[PDB]
């Protein structure tokens, strides 16, 4: 059972990482849209009383 | 001699002046309007034109609409004449209540105090909660902030704030109400007349309480500026009559939103998020002036919303540098039921100093902190395992912080519509010699729900043996009770009969009574 | 109505819909609200409490009642 | 307070005030390095002067960039922090530590100015609020 189990557990950090990979991946297409997001609504701002 | 409009653009009014402009921050009266419009000058635009804030609806306004300097900015009386009465921004009584007698009447704008008349002294403002006055504990004298997203008790925490500190102290207390619900004004003004602090009629002058109120539905010129004058009717009693002032702030937030509202208006290009360039030094404006100087002390509570529950969103982040003990209240604490729903980790205070509070409660506070931050650290792996690989040193951890979860919480005195329970004060002392019992394996036996909405340590004995009479007290009433009884529960038409049958109308009758509104008026 | 929602959340409540299959609650509620009394509906709309008098006078007249399964 | 002078640029002072006392409090402590001494400059939140100035720079309706930022926020601060040097001994050995002071919001040290003055300084002190609560105080990540 403790063999089994050391096979399961090693077999879902695995899909812990490859989960983990997909969310960071996710995360940093986020993390770089909110900041062109950001960005627009302030140039809009900014444009339309300049 | 006067000013006439020349652009109305939303709540924001440019006012051109033939010959010496207002100053910056002064009044101005619009006359020929429907109401009492009053503007307020935010900058000069160029052309002898000032750019103006409305604290009114500016539906109505015409360009060329006289515009009367009155020379100074907004002026409300303050003084003793307005204990007990609601205020409007600009000082109208909006209780109906007639004038509002006025020992002097006082510019709502002034500067912060000085560095040299600044207060360096710490006492401790008990409470009566227990999560604040053990974790966080309030100054009495300093400012402090209730954050919380929407709908976590921001406003019943600072309800119980003023029925705990305000019910009785020396002083005067003021309550600024920033853009809030009218709904919930009215409910603090009610409260206020049956708990005795507001008296009305010829009894006025005992009142211990001014209300200034700018509430949801006034513009955003309005609601930028009623905390600078309910601040006023507080700097009054502090400079003038020289003594303590409570000042319950609902929603500093609100003001911080209120400039956010007019500020692309008034000409400037957006900040972060979405707010205005100048909000810290707004923000920074209005909490330097509710300060303890040399001449008394403002005791400030102002709840804080924080947006979608976010505390990295700008508003509330500039507001945590200007407080002196930031009771964070948290949504996952009042999803499990706990309330005050208070973060008792993210709540900070300036009064959790050895050196301040004393060793004993420093300590109870520094160790219920590390069972509680424990207890978050294995509840990673109760989730998924469940609490059967945890050492029984981790099992007496997870014990004992579940134990000391539930002991945070607290029966509300104005919270008894919502629980179903009397409210509950608590002493410092009581709450010190409970939470030093729980840490130290004093009270390991007690079930976990008898520290669940208690008052004090001793409450938990009298709950853990109540709950163990009730539980096996439940077999009485199983085998009887179906039949057989003194007829009390008595025959189906017999309830039916007493019912007094209302006469319906079975129709509206609304045009008989649309006609008759016509004859009236 | 508000009468029979507190009825319904009364068979619920004090226990008189387990024995009952969790698929079929929705059809045995239907049951509940049809086979009680058309009477006791209108004590408890013109009272709006449920009274000592009736919480255990509906509650033995939540036993006389055909559930499904059962 | 006999070795410290305290330059307070505080919440009501203008915007052009909070701006200017990090470097006015420099060019105080640049003294004691210049003179052969040495200096220790504490910036407590050099957060709080980067959004006094991006205050100054919206107004004066400079374009903005990333979180409505100057471009040479950058500049900012890099031009206030390189004075803090040890200075070579044909100029009298003396020095300038300084501890410039950033808040984070939620732990992100990817927020723009924080970036900025992790790229100017040596080294940083992570402070986390999970080891501060754990009874790890000085909270040191
Ligand atoms: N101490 C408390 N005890 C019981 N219920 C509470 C308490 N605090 C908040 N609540 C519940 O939370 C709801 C919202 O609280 P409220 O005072 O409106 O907070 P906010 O002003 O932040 O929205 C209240 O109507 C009440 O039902
Ligand atoms: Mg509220």
């Amino acid at each position: 059972e403790h063999a089994s189990r050391m096979s399961a557990m090693e077999n879902s950090t695995k899909s812990a990482g490859e989960m983990l990979g997909k969310l960071t991946l996710d995360y940093n297409r986020k993390r770089q849209a909110t900041i062109t997001t950001e960005l627009i609504e302030i140039i809009a701002g900014a444009s339309a009383l300049m | 001699d006067a000013g006439y409009v020349s652009q109305v653009i939303g709540p924001v009014v440019d006012v051109r002046f033939d010959g010496e402009l207002p100053s910056i921050l002064s009044s101005l009266e619009v006359e020929g309007h429907s109401v009492r419009l009053v503007l307020e000058v935010a900058q000069h635009m160029g052309d002898n034109t000032v750019r103006c804030i409305a604290m009114d609806s500016t539906d109505g306004l015409v360009r060329g609409q006289k515009v009367v300097d009155t020379g100074s900015p907004i002026k409300v009386p303050v003084g003793r004449g307005t204990l007990g009465r609601i205020m409007n921004v600009i000082g109208e009584p909006v209780d109906e209540q007639g004038p509002i007698d006025a020992a002097d009447i006082w510019s709502i704008h002034r500067e912060a105090p000085e560095f040299t008349e600044q207060s360096t002294e710490q006492e401790i403002l008990v409470t009566g909660i227990k999560v604040v006055d053990l974790l966080a504990p309030y100054q009495r004298g300093g400012k402090i902030g209730l954050f919380g997203g929407a709908g976590v008790g921001k406003t019943v925490l600072i309800m119980e704030l003023i029925n705990n500190v305000a019910k009785a102290h020396g002083g005067f207390s003021v309550f600024a109400g920033v853009g809030e619900r009218t709904r919930e004004g009215n409910d603090l003004y009610r409260e206020m007349i049956e708990s005795g602090v507001i008296k009305l009629g010829a009894e006025r002058g005992n009142s211990k309480c001014t209300l200034v109120y700018g509430q949801m539905n006034e513009p955003p010129g309005a609601r930028a500026r009623v905390a600078l004058t309910g601040l006023t009717v507080a700097e009054y009693f502090r400079d003038i009559e020289g003594q303590d002032v409570l000042l319950f702030v609902d929603n500093i937030f609100r003001f911080t939103q209120a400039n956010s509202e007019v500020s692309a208006l008034l000409g400037r290009i957006p900040s972060a998020v979405g707010y205005q360039p100048t909000l810290a030094t707004d923000l920074g404006g209005l909490q330097e002036r509710i300060t303890t100087t040399t001449k008394g002390s403002i005791t400030s509570v102002q709840a804080v919303y924080v947006p979608a529950d976010d505390l990295t969103d700008p508003a509330p982040a500039t507001t945590f540098a200007h407080l002196d003990a930031t009771t964070v209240l948290s949504r996952s604490i009042a999803e499990l039921g706990i309330y005050p729903a208070v973060d008792p980790l993210d709540s900070t205070s300036r009064m959790l100093n050895p050196n301040v509070i004393g060793a004993e409660h420093y300590n109870v506070a520094r160790g219920v902190q590390k069972v509680l931050q424990d207890y978050k650290n294995l509840q990673d792996i109760i989730a998924i395992l469940g609490m059967d690989e945890l050492s029984e040193e981790d099992k007496l951890t997870v014990a004992r912080a579940r134990k000391i979860q539930r002991f945070l919480s607290q029966p509300f005195q104005v919270a008894e519509v919502f629980t179903g329970t009397p409210g509950k004060y608590v002493d410092l002392a009581d709450t010190i010699s409970g939470f030093q019992g729980v840490l130290t394996g004093k009270y390991d036996d007690l079930p976990e729900m008898a520290f669940y909405m208690v008052g004090d340590i001793k409450e938990v004995k009298e709950k853990a043996d109540k709950m163990a009479k009730d539980i096996a007290s439940r077999k009485e009433a199983d085998n009887k009770k179906v039949s057989e009884e003194l007829k009390d529960i008595p025959s189906l038409d017999k309830l039916v009969s007493e019912i007094k049958e209302v006469v319906i109308e079975e129709d509206d009758g609304l045009e008989e009574d649309f006609k008759a509104e016509a004859l009236s008026s | 109505p508000i009468e029979r929602q507190t009825v319904a959340v009364y068979a619920a409540t004090k226990g008189f819909l387990d024995k009952v299959r969790v698929q079929d609650i929705v059809a045995a509620e239907e049951a509940v609200i049809s086979q009680v009394n058309p009477a006791v509906f209108k004590i408890l709309k013109a009272n709006g409490k449920i009274t000592p008098a009736l919480d255990a006078h509906l509650k033995a007249e939540l036993r006389k009642v055909k559930l499904p399964g059962a | 307070m006999r070795y410290t002078i305290m330059v307070s640029a505080t919440a009501s002072d203008a915007a052009p005030l909070q701006f200017l006392a990090p470097y006015s409090g420099c060019a105080m402590a640049e003294y004691f390095r210049d003179t052969g001494k040495h200096g220790l400059i504490i910036y407590d939140d050099l957060s709080k002067q980067s959004v006094a100035y991006r205050q100054m720079s919206l107004l004066l309706r400079r374009p903005p960039g990333r979180e409505a930022f100057p471009g040479d926020v950058f500049y900012l601060h890099s031009r206030l922090l390189e004075r803090a040097a040890k200075l070579s001994k044909e100029l009298g050995g003396g020095s300038l530590t300084a501890f410039p002071v950033i808040e984070t919001q939620a732990g992100d040290v990817s927020a723009y100015i924080a970036t900025n003055v992790i790229s100017i300084t040596d080294g940083q002190i992570f402070l986390e609020t999970e080891l501060f609560y754990k009874g790890i105080r000085p909270a040191l990540n």
